[PDB]
DNA sequence: TGGAGAATCCCGGTGCCGAGGCCGCTCAATTGGTCGTAGACAGCTCTAGCACCGCTTAAACGCACGTACGCGCTGTCCCCCGCGTTTTAACCGCCAAGGGGATTACTCCCTAGTCTCCAGGCACGTGTCAGATATATACATCCTGT
DNA sequence: ACAGGATGTATATATCTGACACGTGCCTGGAGACTAGGGAGTAATCCCCTTGGCGGTTAAAACGCGGGGGACAGCGCGTACGTGCGTTTAAGCGGTGCTAGAGCTGTCTACGACCAATTGAGCGGCCTCGGCACCGGGATTCTCCA
């Protein structure tokens, strides 16, 4: 069993991040926000990518079904097959 | 006493194949029946779109002194387009990057 | 085990456009993600075309109406001009 | 000893990180987090190599995104450092709220 | 001296009286003399039927609340109560249409 | 043939519209900027809507083509056959 | 000596046809075969979501004091809810208006 | 010309629901159009869902699939529950 | 306006692993002929889209006045950036075991196709009741002076 | 902090009218009863690639401290936008007339699906070399303080 894995995400990773967008100036507040941004991303993702695993009777999961998964909600992907 | 063969892309002059379209149409679930000049049309549209991207990025990698083409000229030459930054809208290209630029507020003066 | 791709057409492409200019193999697969997501817009919307009009045929009307919807601007011009002219040419010989 | 000015490390390290294509998050703490993430829906699953990677393209370019849209909503209201309102605003204009 | 209002509270009445019914708020006439002029570029010599008319005026009465409505937001962020021309323009350009 | 149309659309009934969105004050630079926005809304929409009359050779606009039209770039609209 | 009919939306207990939805089906080009128990799935799905609607509407219309349904409730009762307000994200109903609220600010103190 | 919609079974069920209410012409246009709507988008999906998996016959189990991708929330449990039930019931007898 | 100093750029030599070209073969595209129906073309009918005229009145237009709001300037203080030390875990090789994802052959049950026939659903009248429109009344709210 | 006058708004009552709910006749599409063939379910085998553990090294994360610049509140001046009144202008409504183009039959032909025989283009496996990554040293440029 895992947990508390959220705290993995350091503030350099999220400077980083940011200087890549174009940022110049970070507030203290920022690193909360983003991970529970993240989080959110993470299951809406997850969840449509296990279920399409689970239909064909499977146990692992593909990166097919994560490109379909993507795909499905308006983020098309191009480089891992397809 | 046959007559040999030939192509039908060769009739066509074209580089893309016409009878692999034409089974994927047939195959595809899109219509009853399938007319016998739209795979032509269709392989030609193909052709032209690859010509256009290709040129694009061959001209990018050899603005960067380099002899292969990698996923950062193809960034490059799609996003500094017009038509084709329209046309691939929501598209994200693996190994890509950004264009540099910064807003001229945060300049040093 | 069998599987097909469009490598060698656009290898052919390129080496028409520069002549001397080589392609590494993730690009080879971009190339491929981009031709087959093409293909299905227009199937697709020629598809739908043709439903609303009660036939039950897709010609290259279908195909040229499909196209001026889907492309911006010249592209959709230049397309036109260039699948008019493959079609014309295939049906003299 | 010799100091640089608050300001020009900043804008050394956006050059530097707009010319280059690479990833930004070590690797480990993102499988960890993705199987930890994946265990409610279903138990004892294993994954391929490549669902990871792809995952983690998605989200970084979501997340670059993001900061971009921010610093602009940042910026219309005359300041320069960047505040969770303008991560809010920049969500519910776009309307994922 | 005469009845006036302080400047304001007309505002809020018709604020609430616009919010309360669901009317057309754009006069027929010069809206089908607009599309017809439009149309003119595309193609020469035209019929249209009754109801496409309608139709069109309706998304387009939509549309444009709606982008109202996120100028106002965007307004009130900056700490103002008037709108101007920048709330608009950021509006489009966050939610993607520049 | 008709000209200077644009200027049927009256700043009574940008503040209407306004009114309905929820706004309190306004400058008086916001009724130009509206008419631009209309008159680019209007052009991308009557074009398809002109190309979908067309294929089926006819010289009469129906109302199944504008709905057509609106479908095709994510605005669907209810109440008019369809 | 045939034993008269029964049609099948009885058989399942539904209010909904299932032989016009297997018959749609069956020419929509959707797939070369369809099986025998879809119809009654889908149908059973559609009157579901039908009854709900219909439920908040008459609830509004109620409220309103009145006996009939106009489009003005129908709004209501889906811009009111959750789920549905999430089904219908991308929707314009004619004749339908907007919900009242005003921002905090501009009331009067 | 004989013209279809769904307006018998949708007052069937509002005489179901509320005894005593009617409705107009426009409420029951736009409850066609919504009908139409939500058939399409599972339609597609299922069709899609049969295509990926290399089968050629659609069932009870895409229509399931599709169902659960497309509805949020609490939606998806009672229709599942709805439609397994109505299937239950109709292979009984 | 000048020096010091730190960061970036340019040039030459080594080596290795990934891209380019060749060979065998097998499966999918080409050639030749038959057949039945989808769609092209001609003709006719009746609906609905377009143009014109007169009238009543609701909405658009122009002007004057005054107040509340947008904008610039100044001052105080705290929070974020830049740099040097010490501690933690990521990254790279190597080895070992087994779960589960791809194939292949066999069989049987489910779906497509055809003919007969007979109720469910659609188009067409008809009447009545729910809702729209005046009219008087009473209650609620705003603003200036006290 | 209140008193009271003036204006906007919700409530109850009485009269029309046209849109919705119901009944009738007819026809076409769904149900009942068979046959024939192939798509998918099941059992067995093979081998690849996913998970787990161990040891060493250095790059990255965590911590503390000293300043400086930017976020935020308060004050003052000026002008542009809201409110109300009188005059001008087209929108809306009710008729009349005319004809273009949408929609529906009937006939016929040529085009696409289907089948059998034949062969060559494209895929998998294999070698080989040169394009690019890396290292070291010198030259150029930008920033900061007197």
């Amino acid at each position: 069993v895992l947990r508390d894995n959220i705290q993995g995400i350091t503030k350099p990773a999220i400077r980083r991040l940011a200087r890549r967008g174009g940022v110049k100036r970070i507030s203290g507040l920022i690193y909360e926000e983003t991970r529970g941004v993240l989080k959110v991303f993470l299951e809406n993702v997850i969840r449509d990518a296990v279920t399409y695993t689970e239909h064909a009777k499977r146990k692992t999961v593909t990166a097919m079904d994560v490109v379909y998964a993507l795909k499905r909600q308006g983020r098309t992907l191009y480089g891992f097959g397809g | 006493t046959r007559a040999k063969a030939k192509t039908r892309s060769s009739r066509a002059g074209l580089q893309f194949p016409v009878g692999r379209v034409h089974r994927l149409l047939r195959k595809g679930n899109y219509a009853e029946r399938v007319g016998a000049g739209a795979p032509v049309y269709l392989a030609a549209v193909l052709e032209y779109l690859t010509a256009e991207i290709l040129e694009l990025a061959g001209n990018a990698a050899r603005d960067n002194k380099k002899t292969r083409i990698i996923p950062r000229h193809l960034q490059l030459a799609v996003r500094n387009d017009e038509e084709l930054n329209k046309l691939l809208g929501r598209v994200t290209i693996a190994q890509g990057g950004v264009l540099p630029n910064i807003q001229s507020v945060l300049l040093p003066k | 085990t069998r599987k097909e791709s469009y490598a060698i057409y656009v290898y052919k492409v390129l080496k028409q456009v520069h002549p001397d200019t080589g392609i590494s193999s993730k690009a080879m697969s971009i190339m491929n993600s981009f031709v087959n997501d093409v293909f299905e817009r227009i199937a697709g919307e020629a598809s739908r075309l043709a439903h609303y009009n009660k036939r039950s045929t897709i010609t290259s009307r279908e195909i040229q109406t499909a196209v001026r919807l889907l492309l911006p601007g010249e592209l959709a011009k230049h397309a036109v001009s260039e699948g008019t002219k493959a079609v014309t040419k295939y049906t003299s010989a | 000893p010799h100091r640089y000015r608050p300001g020009t490390v900043a804008l050394r390290e956006i050059r530097r990180y707009q010319k280059s294509t690479e990833l930004l998050i070590r690797k480990l703490p993102f499988q960890r987090l993705v199987r930890e993430i994946a265990q409610d829906f279903k138990t004892d699953l294993r994954f391929q190599s490549s669902a990871v990677m792809a995952l983690q393209e998605a989200s970084e370019a979501y997340l670059v995104a993001l900061f971009e849209d921010t610093n602009l909503c940042a910026i219309h209201a005359k300041r320069v450092t960047i505040m969770p309102k303008d991560i809010q605003l920049a969500r519910r204009i776009r309307g994922e709220r």
